[PDB]
């Protein structure tokens, strides 16, 4: 009798865990935990957990845009996250989340691909940002985006040069350079029950027994990068402006967190 | 120790060492058997455009008016009194599913297997649950056929206590067209052992006891003087079969008696194999006629 | 899911109507169904529907590094997909035998017959060449595919036009359809298959069988032909025992059938060009 | 290089109407229920037939009327000079499987082994032309060695067309030349074709010629095979008693 | 598979130093070796060890060397576990064993001292030789790894790479010069190519050439890779069971001795055969 | 040891089986019709004498001559081994006096149109026909054994022809 | 091109291969030394049992998805999926793998089947999932230990725990066996080895090795050394499990 | 109190016996789980040692039990269910039970009809009888008038009230569904 058991708390303006329908859970990060990788970031929202490792490589660009350094995300929801996943190729949720991360990377414009061209037409960086879920207690997109941003700030790259005599490029793994990022997109999730009840940061069950879900990415300068609204019982702008406000608040909070962290290093 | 490598030598076909020039009628598919007024067909042929056409490779046999074929390699077709040896493969709620060299999965109904001693009243659910703890998946049974179904399968049973489950022993898998259709497949040889010759290609070799139905496992050791004999019989049977000759009491006894000089291991090397087989064949042929 | 089984009633009725030389809809044995060739807006799209069987065909191009063995001539990539809308049984990765046989047959027919000029579509011999792929999609499944798939691939590959290119030394310059006029392809001869279906071990033979006739048939003879009487492929499937005279007659049939289909195709292309030369983004031909 | 010298000879040194000496054997592998080997020139096919046996993982496919033929194809990597990978799963080996399956389901006479797998397997160790027919014939010898009933030797071979003449049992050279090659497999006793594949451009009136030529080549192949089989049966029976 | 009482029989037999084939615990069986079976290859070999029949092809192709090791070439291994062995293999079920065997064969040759690859380099960073080895299974009667190894070695010994002069030229034009002397083809040493040795433990005694019926009776098996000198390249362990620390040492010593014997016998055999010549007629599958 | 003929005869227990199997393996039933076999089997189940030997048509008599030839062969083979057997008796121990009865019955006729043709009681006819149907089942199983199918369909059709109204009614005690 | 992942570049080589330097060599150390170990069981929530192990740059997770319906035939099973994160190691590899992942999976399975007792888990398959976040040396051994912890945590029955240990060979003129090494000591190495045992009943469960060279006596010394190392490591894991059980008792 | 580990010995056979979660080797007992051990003592003075992982310690629905469950699938023959509350203590290890046709009412009439007693997606409570052998299929029975369905949702989304023995109704609108109402 789960749904009924849950409406009882909902009408008491609470949840069975101790959250006041509009607040998230303990959010934490860890930067630079990993050496084998260029950038590393661990994020965890109480029980939910995510880890991003971003590697850097060389590659030849296309012909439509030689001055574009690729940024390739891939999400991995291995069976150790939850039992709803099985050993094998990626399912549907992993692929959707991957496309979401990519759409974000491309629309928020946190990074200029042009800032990754060494020798146009010949070389350009490729940033393989590999995200991995480890506990799918719910709201994995927020964690994925936040960990991506964190690691993508941690990443500092080397400097390369070209020699015309050898016609080849050399790297200098001693000197390096951080990676400039302009926008700081944060994602805020929502679960819409029957008609009008929007809960924030929904965990697993709350998403299992929900009529719809929503996610909203809110850049710092009062703008939006994505409004992911896959199905649902419906919404009017009045039940949406409130979500946007709360998203701005969450932006502020997590940006303060990330600043404190990058400054505590 | 001892290891040996050797190149492959080319066969010597035509079996000219015998020189028989058989008096049989061999055929192959497409061949046209004698076409006459109302000749009945048997296994190993068919009909087309009022013409009797073979279907399998072998010799033709014309019983009084029935025309059949006797192939040289097949899988055990089910008869009605033939004994059999079988390795179990599955345990279904109602019965056991057994593997013979047959074109399907032989069947032993729970009603068929004899019970410990003669405690025969009837079959209940308790027996349905002992259906496993007694006859484990993978075990061996020495049974005789009960009947053959229209779907091809073979239902087999256990007439007496001489049959049932088997001890430890050893086993061989040969072709079923290399055991003479005769009586008393269950032999107890003077060598110091005993042998079971399935109408299928499963031969079993077990040491002969002293008391004289598998309901207890006598997992005791076996005297060296009774394992060496079993191993020699095993290799002698493999020899016989590799040379394509029949298999029964006298054949195995005489290959045995032939393989005493040559030690227990050096009688698979094709030269020794061939000479032993030749000796056995010649002496059978000359003594019998 | 699964296809609904076939009743013995329908089976026997069909076999009898064959014995009596009667098809169902009302046509003879040596007749196709009304095939329509409709075009799209984008050069390279064609929807060909024979009776109820609709098949879509798109043709696309790319520039890529060729393969070392053939650094002069380009590439060509066939693919046929059986969309679940064609029929229930066509789940993804289940009816693989049919996919394999159809794709191999079509590849063989078009590629190995040298229908198009893989040489004309060279740009830089050793570095960059064209790459023409053709995606056929099965929308409705009522009977004969191979004929439809082939007519579609052909109408497309004859109703397709490349982005023109200029070259000097190694300097290669591509341009857009609005800056210049795309250039068509280079065909030598248009082959299109013809499907015969055998009933009762070889006694009876039909053309353009429907779905039921495919369910109560034992054998299928595909024969590719041109307007110039040039066998391009022939295949026997279904585990059936035919003879010589049968294939000879079937070939003398395929001759006429392909001649007629070819006339139609040409008329269709003519009408589409005429329309676009008058305002209109379509083209339609009827058997 | 050339295909038909003006005299009538080929490269290998054989006229159009003849073929290369097939050298075969029956009984390679004993752990099976039927095996064969054949070399139709440089080619080297190898067949196996695991007999009519039980279906496992029944998966509701055990036909109750007839038997279930499952034939698998394979062309070793080192077969051709150009090494290749993924010999199984390709889109061509599976077509070969389909072909063999619809042939042997025609010949193998399944109406007597209902609810049973006949597992055919074919591996091509060396390929120099005529790669389908060698496999058909090896699988035939296998079936026969397994005492599996079958209507007739399903004998296969290939033909081609060069310089207004018909060649029999092509090799790799004229197979790479691109000329029309017609492979087929028929049942000699009745004169019926079990399979007819063909791939290249050619006129129609030039069809009967290559067709009858392939047929006659298959008849010759029948003669050679049946002589082998008869030797085998004779030796086995003699050894019995 | 098989029953329990048969397992009792077999284990007490081993403990008694007899076996169904009436052989001890340190005795392989007659392995029929042959070489130069297939013709289109730059090397080939075949083995029939009891009831396991293996074929091996070796092709020397030309390819780009590996960036981390441009001064020399490389061996690659593929393994077709043809279903002709046991029908339980198919297009998907044999990948497991094939991968296992290939990973082993690689692990045997990340040694740098087995096949002198430096001898396989033409022009560093530009061209090199590549040995594509292709194992092909045709039966499974046990002692599989040892036979596969013997075949790899017989094929290498029977491998004939041609001499090629890759001459550079300006404006990116490359030329390869052959030597029209198929009799003047180079030969790679195999004085270090190792043989595998599979010691399966039965009861409290270890055994070599563990026939299937005895593999089912066992709990562990130590694979060793030995060279004719006496060193031990690889030491792997396979089995769904445990294994004591002391028995490991006996297993290793026995593997050493058996490897000595095996390599001696193989070397003698293949020198013999190379001596005979085309007079041998190459009886294979006939 | 047994031979195929043995595994064909063992299935038979209601009559002389050696002669039935010989009739098979000499190709008699393979040329006749459905009912004629029923009649030739009536020649075996029936064992009573009647006043007047009947007159039989050729189509139905011919087969009985081949039957008697096989019987004479069996008798000679029995006398060679000295079974203390006689030929005339063995041959005449088989009364065909109901062949026509069974033929007309299998044609789907009326029991009253049948009890007249012969100066025999009815219960004897009922016993004859029941034993005959049992023997037909047995012969169907024998044909099922050897591998033939036409013959077993033939005998089963004969069975379906016999059982109509009263020869196989229910037992009031049941 | 893979149609279940994002469209990236065809090929991509790392920058190191384009570097120009002689990388730093470790030098000297106490050969019979072990790195500091942090082992904790009970990390993950959504899993019946999980464990985490860190030893130097090595960082490994393992989770156990418990019995899932799927005598000697009604005997349990356990299928293990080893998987190194694409952001471990100098080079990047696509997630699938297909060369060494499966080899190490076979190793884990062969080393776990003995310890675990599957007669008490019939008709069931335990899905063990290992994950290597960072490679810094002995990896397969860490994975064995972590899988053992995860199993013992989920409460699957056993006979004893599994302790692994990795060794390498110094290519110096006097080659000595280096215990619990680093990725540098392992890439600059001649031979490598991996032991795994059950220390109570003192029985190996799965080992492995390879060599640019060696000899019987050397391999034997390596083996015994790894055994001693595993013995010296066992108590850490013991304490970890005790601690996790105490935390569970606290939660309720 | 002491927490143990899958390898450590605990006691000789002369000082205890294995109860559960243990095993035996030469003259000693050895744990088999990470958990808490306990040696109970009978009046016989010979202790029984055992080891437990009290997370989900142990539960056992015996014959004369009263267990709730949820009706998932049904048929003219039987209706399958999932075990949620054995008494009142839930059990995340949801066992799977069955309810037969005749074993549905104390009257035992064959006139009973599942579709008029049960429906998929409603909660009942019943009495187990047979544990099961292969799949541990609990077979539950409702041969009593205070047994069966307690809560049942309407045609679409409304919860109904148990008016009578084989009638139920939704309070908002009016429609008489048929079940094996309890009590």
């Amino acid at each position: 009798e789960p749904l009924e058991y849950y409406r009882r708390f909902l009408k008491e303006n609470c949840r069975p865990d101790g959250r006041e329908l509009g607040e998230f859970r303990t959010t934490t990060v860890n930067i630079g935990s990993i050496s084998t990788a260029d950038g590393s970031a661990l994020v965890k929202l109480g029980n939910t957990t995510v880890i991003c490792g971003v590697k850097a490589e060389f590659a030849a660009p296309s012909t439509d845009a030689p001055d574009k350094g690729y940024v390739v995300p891939n999400v991995d929801l291995p069976p150790l996250c939850s039992s709803r996943f099985r050993s094998g190729p990626p399912g549907e949720e992993a692929q959707v989340a991957s496309q979401f991360i990519a759409d974000v990377i491309e629309n928020s414009q946190i990074i200029q691909k042009e800032d990754l061209c060494i020798s146009p037409g010949k070389l350009v960086w490729v940033l393989y940002c590999d995200l991995i879920c480890l506990d799918y207690d719910g709201n994995i997109l927020d964690a994925c985006t936040f960990a991506l941003l964190a690691a993508l700030k941690n990443v500092q790259l080397p400097e390369v040069t070209i020699n015309e005599e050898t016609a080849l490029a050399e790297v200098n793994l001693k000197k390096k350079s951080y990676l400039n990022i302009r926008t700081h997109p944060v994602a805020t999730s929502f679960a819409v029950f029957d008609d009008t009840l929007l809960i924030v940061d929904p965990t697993g069950e709350e998403e299992h027994l929900a009529t719809g879900t929503l996610t909203i990415v809110m850049d710092e300068e009062g703008k939006l990068c994505c409004l992911h609204k896959p199905g649902g019982s419906g919404l009017t702008g009045a039940k949406l402006q409130d979500c946007m406000s709360r998203a701005v608040t969450r932006h502020k909070e997590v940006k303060k967190l990330m600043d404190e962290v990058i400054k505590s290093m | 120790m001892a290891m040996e490598m050797r190149l492959p030598v080319a066969r010597k076909p035509l079996s000219e060492r015998l020189g028989r020039d058989t008096k049989k009628h061999l055929v192959v598919p497409g061949d046209t058997i004698t076409t006459d007024t109302g000749f009945m067909r048997g296994h190993g042929t068919y009909m087309g455009e009022e013409k009797l056409i073979a279907s399998v490779a072998g010799s033709v046999e014309r019983v009084n008016k029935l025309i059949c074929v006797k192939a040289l390699k097949t899988r055990y077709i089910g008869e009605v009194g033939d004994i059999v040896v079988g390795r179990i493969t599955e345990v279904q709620q109602k019965r056991w599913k057994v593997e013979t060299n047959s074109r399907l999965d032989s069947v032993l109904l729970l009603s068929s297997m004899n019970l410990p001693g003669g405690e025969l009243r009837r079959r209940s659910a308790e027996d349905e649950l002992a259906m496993r703890g007694f006859l484990q998946e993978g075990d061996l049974i020495s049974a005789e056929v009960q009947a053959v179904f229209s779907d091809g399968a073979v239902s087999l049973h256990t007439r007496s206590l001489k049959y049932g489950k088997l001890g430890q022993g050893v086993l061989v898998q040969v072709s079923p067209s290399l055991v003479k259709r005769q009586k008393t497949h269950f032999h107890d040889l003077p060598c110091g052992a005993s042998v079971i010759l399935g109408n299928n290609g499963f031969i079993w070799i077990y040491p002969t006891p002293e008391h004289k139905g598998g309901f207890i496992a006598n997992l005791e050791p076996v005297s060296l003087a009774d394992r060496e004999v079993i191993s020699r019989l095993r290799n002698c049977i493999i020899s016989l079969v590799t040379q394509r000759m029949m298999l029964y009491d006298t054949s195995i006894l005489y290959c045995y008696e032939a393989s005493l000089p040559h030690q227990i291991k050096d009688i698979l090397k094709p030269e020794i194999m061939e000479e032993i087989v030749m000796e056995t064949r010649q002496r059978l042929l000359e003594q019998e006629g | 899911m699964k296809e609904t089984p076939l009743s013995n009633c329908e089976r026997r009725f069909l076999l009898r109507a064959i014995e009596e030389k009667k098809r169902l809809d009302g046509r003879q044995t040596y007749d196709y169904r009304n095939i329509r060739i409709s075009f799209g807006t984008d050069y390279g799209c064609c929807i060909v529907e024979l009776g109820k069987t609709r098949v879509l065909g798109q043709v696309s191009c790319e520039l890529v590094s060729p393969k070392l063995n053939r650094a002069t001539e380009g590439i060509l990539f066939f693919n046929l997909e059986l969309s679940q809308m064609a029929a229930p049984a066509f789940e993804p990765g289940r009816q693989s035998d049919l996919l394999v046989k159809l794709n191999r047959l079509m590849e063989r027919c078009l590629r190995n017959s040298k229908c198009i000029d893989t040489e004309s579509l060279c740009v830089v011999a050793g570095e960059k060449v064209w790459q023409i792929r053709v995606d056929l999609h099965l929308l409705n499944h009522d009977g004969n595919i191979i004929d439809a798939a082939s007519i579609a691939a052909i109408v497309a590959l004859c109703h397709f036009r490349r982005p023109d290119v200029s070259v000097q030394g190694d300097e290669v310059t591509l341009y857009t359809p609005e800056e210049r006029d795309p250039v068509p392809l280079s065909i030598h001869h248009m082959p299109i298959c013809v499907s015969f279906a055998f009933f009762q071990q070889g006694t009876y033979l039909l053309v353009d069988p429907n779905e039921r006739e495919e369910r109560v048939m034992d054998g299928l003879l595909v024969i590719a032909m041109n307007k110039h009487r040039e066998i391009c492929t022939i295949q026997s499937s279904g585990g059936i025992m035919l003879l010589k005279d049968q294939v000879l007659r079937c070939s003398k049939i395929a001759g006429v059938k392909v001649a007629e289909i070819t006339e139609l195709i040409l008329k269709a292309l003519e009408n589409d060009q005429k329309v676009r030369k008058e305002g209109g983004k379509f083209g339609f031909a009827e058997s | 290089l050339e295909l038909l010298s003006d005299q009538g000879y080929r490269v290998d040194g054989r006229r159009a109407g003849e073929l290369r000496k097939i050298q075969a054997r029956m009984g390679v592998f004993a752990q099976a229920d039927g095996s064969a080997y054949i070399e139709q020139g440089n080619t080297k096919a190898l067949a196996v037939v695991y007999g009519p046996h039980e279906i496992r993982g029944s998966r509701a496919r055990a036909l109750p009327d007839r038997a279930l033929v499952n034939c698998q194809y394979s062309s070793a990597t080192f077969s051709t000079g150009e090494r290749k990978r993924r010999p199984h799963g390709d889109r061509k080996s599976c077509e070969m499987g389909l072909q063999l399956r619809q042939t042997f389901e025609a010949a193998i006479l399944t109406q007597l082994h209902p609810r049973s797998q006949i597992d055919i397997y074919v591996q091509v160790l060396q390929a120099d032309g005529g790669t389908y027919a060698a496999c058909v014939n090896a699988a035939t010898l296998a079936v026969l060695d397994a005492g599996i009933p079958m209507r007739d030797f399903v004998c296969a071979c290939s033909a081609g067309f060069v310089d207004g003449t018909a060649l029999a049992d092509l090799s790799h050279v004229e197979e790479a030349a691109g000329g029309p090659q017609l492979a087929l497999a028929l049942l000699p006793a009745s004169g019926q074709i079990a399979l007819l594949e063909m791939d290249a451009r050619l006129h129609e009136d030039h069809l009967e010629r290559v067709l009858e030529a392939a047929a006659q080549a298959a008849r010759d192949v029948h003669t050679l095979l049946d002589r082998v089989v008869r030797q085998h049966v004779r030796e086995a029976s003699i050894l019995l008693g | 598979t098989l029953s329990e009482a048969e397992k009792v029989y077999i284990v007490h037999g081993v403990q008694e130093d007899l076996r169904v084939d009436g052989r001890g615990c340190e005795d392989y069986r007659c392995v029929e070796v042959e070489t130069d079976v297939v013709s289109n290859t730059s090397g080939s070999a075949r083995v029939k060890l009891g009831h396991t029949d293996i074929l091996v092809g070796v092709k020397a192709e030309m390819g780009t060397p590996k960036l981390e090791k441009p001064n020399e070439g490389y061996l690659e291994f593929f393994v077709d576990c043809s279903a002709s062995a046991t029908p339980e293999f198919e297009g998907r079920g044999g990948d497991d064993l094939g991968t296992e065997i290939a990973n082993t064969l690689y692990r045997i040759f990340n040694n740098k001292s087995s096949v002198d690859l430096k001898t396989l380099c033409i022009s560093p960073r530009e061209h090199c030789w590549v040995l594509y080895v292709d194992v092909l299974l045709l039966e499974c009667g046990g002692n599989l790894f040892d036979a596969i190894s013997i075949a790899v070695k017989a094929a290498l010994f029977n491998t004939r790479i041609p001499r090629v002069r890759v001459l550079e030229d300006e404006e990116g034009s490359k030329d390869i010069e052959l030597s029209d002397d198929p009799y003047d083809c180079i030969r790679l040493s195999v004085e270090n190519v190792p043989c595998i040795v599979t010691l399966c433990k039965i009861g409290y005694r270890h055994v070599v050439d563990a026939t299937l019926q005895e593999e089912a009776c066992s709990l562990a098996s130590l694979l060793v890779s030995v060279t004719s000198k006496g060193v031990v390249t690889c030491m792997r362990k396979v089995g769904k069971g445990s294994l004591d620390p002391e028995s490991i040492f006996e297993m290793m010593e026995t593997g050493k001795r058996v490897g000595k014997v095996l390599h001696a016998s193989l070397q003698s055999v293949v020198h013999k055969e190379e001596s005979l010549g085309p007079k041998r007629q190459k009886v294979g599958f006939l | 040891v047994i031979e195929m003929k043995g595994r064909v005869a063992c299935e038979i227990s209601s009559a002389d089986e050696l002669l039935l199997t010989e009739m098979m393996f000499n190709g008699l039933f393979n040329d006749l019709s459905a009912e004629q076999a029923t009649a030739l089997l009536s020649c075996f189940v029936f064992q009573e004498n009647s006043s007047e030997m009947p007159k039989l048509t050729e189509q139905l008599a011919g087969p009985l001559r081949q039957m008697q030839e096989c019987a004479k062969r069996i008798a000679k083979v029995s006398a060679e081994a000295k079974l203390e057997i006689d030929e005339e008796t063995y041959l005449s121990s088989f009364k065909p006096h109901l062949m026509d009865v069974v033929y007309t019955w299998a044609t789907g006729a009326t029991f009253a149109h049948i009890c007249k043709m012969t100066d025999v009681f009815e219960g004897s006819i009922i016993r004859c026909m029941r034993r005959l149907e049992e023997l037909l089942r047995q012969m169907c199983q024998a044909a099922k054994a050897i591998g033939n199918t036409e013959l077993e369909n033939k005998f089963a059709e004969g069975i379906t022809k016999i059982k109509r109204d009263i020869v196989f009614a229910a037992s009031l005690y049941l | 091109g893979d149609h279940r992942r994002i469209r990236g570049p065809e090929e991509s080589q790392p920058p190191q291969l384009y570097a120009a330097d002689e990388e730093e060599a470790p030098g000297t150390r106490d050969p019979t030394r072990l790195r500091p170990v942090y082992a904790r069981a009970g990390l993950l929530s959504q899993a019946k049992g999980s464990a985490y192990l860190e030893a130097g740059g090595t960082k490994v997770l393992c989770a156990v998805s418990g019995p899932r319906q799927a005598p000697a035939a009604l005997r349990g099973r356990l299928l293990c999926d080893f998987r190194r994160a694409p952001f471990a190691g100098r080079r990047r590899r696509a997630p699938p793998g297909g060369c060494e992942e499966r080899e190490l999976a076979l190793a884990l399975q062969e080393a776990l089947e003995p310890a675990v007792r599957l007669g008490r888990y019939p008709r069931a398959q335990l899905e063990v999932s290992a994950l290597l976040l960072e490679d810094g040396g002995s990896a397969l051994a860490a994975a064995l230990t972590a899988a053992a912890l995860a199993l013992a945590d989920a409460g699957v029955e056993m006979y004893d725990l599994v302790v692994g240990c990795g060794l390498s060979l110094a290519p110096g003129p006097a080659p000595t066996w280096l215990l619990d090494p680093t990725r540098l000591e392992e890439e600059r190495a001649a031979a490598g080895l991996t032991v795994a045992l059950m220390p109570v009943l003192n029985q190996v469960a799965g080992l492995l090795g390879s060599g640019e060279g060696g000899l019987t006596e050397s391999w034997a010394e390596a083996v015994r050394l790894g055994l001693e190392g595993c013995q010296r490591l066992y108590p850490v894991l013991q304490q970890s499990l005790v601690r996790a059980a105490r935390r569970r008792g606290a939660a309720a | 109190v002491r927490y143990c580990i899958p390898g450590e010995r605990l006691c000789n056979l002369e000082e205890g016996s294995p109860g559960s979660g243990t095993y035996t080797r030469h003259g000693y007992i050895f744990s088999s789980l990470a958990g808490c051990l306990m040696k109970s003592s009978e009046n016989g003075a010979l202790p029984v040692v055992s080891v437990v992982r009290e997370t989900e310690s142990q539960l056992l629905p015996d014959v004369g039990a009263i267990v709730t469950c949820k009706v998932s699938s049904i048929n003219s023959r039987f209706a399958k269910v999932h075990i949620l509350y054995v008494g009142s203590m839930p059990l995340k290890n949801s066992f799977r039970g069955t309810i037969r046709k005749e074993d549905v009412r104390a009257t035992e009439k064959d006139k009973v009809e599942i579709y008029k007693s049960f429906r998929p997606g409603d909660i009942v409570l019943a009495k187990v009888i047979s544990l099961g052998d292969a799949q541990s299929n609990y077979l539950l029975t409702t041969a009593e008038n205070e047994l069966g369905v307690v809560v049942a949702h309407s045609e679409s989304g409304i919860q109904m009230v148990p008016i009578s023995w084989c009638e139920m109704q939704c309070p908002k609108t009016h429609t008489k569904e048929f079940r094996k109402v309890a009590r």
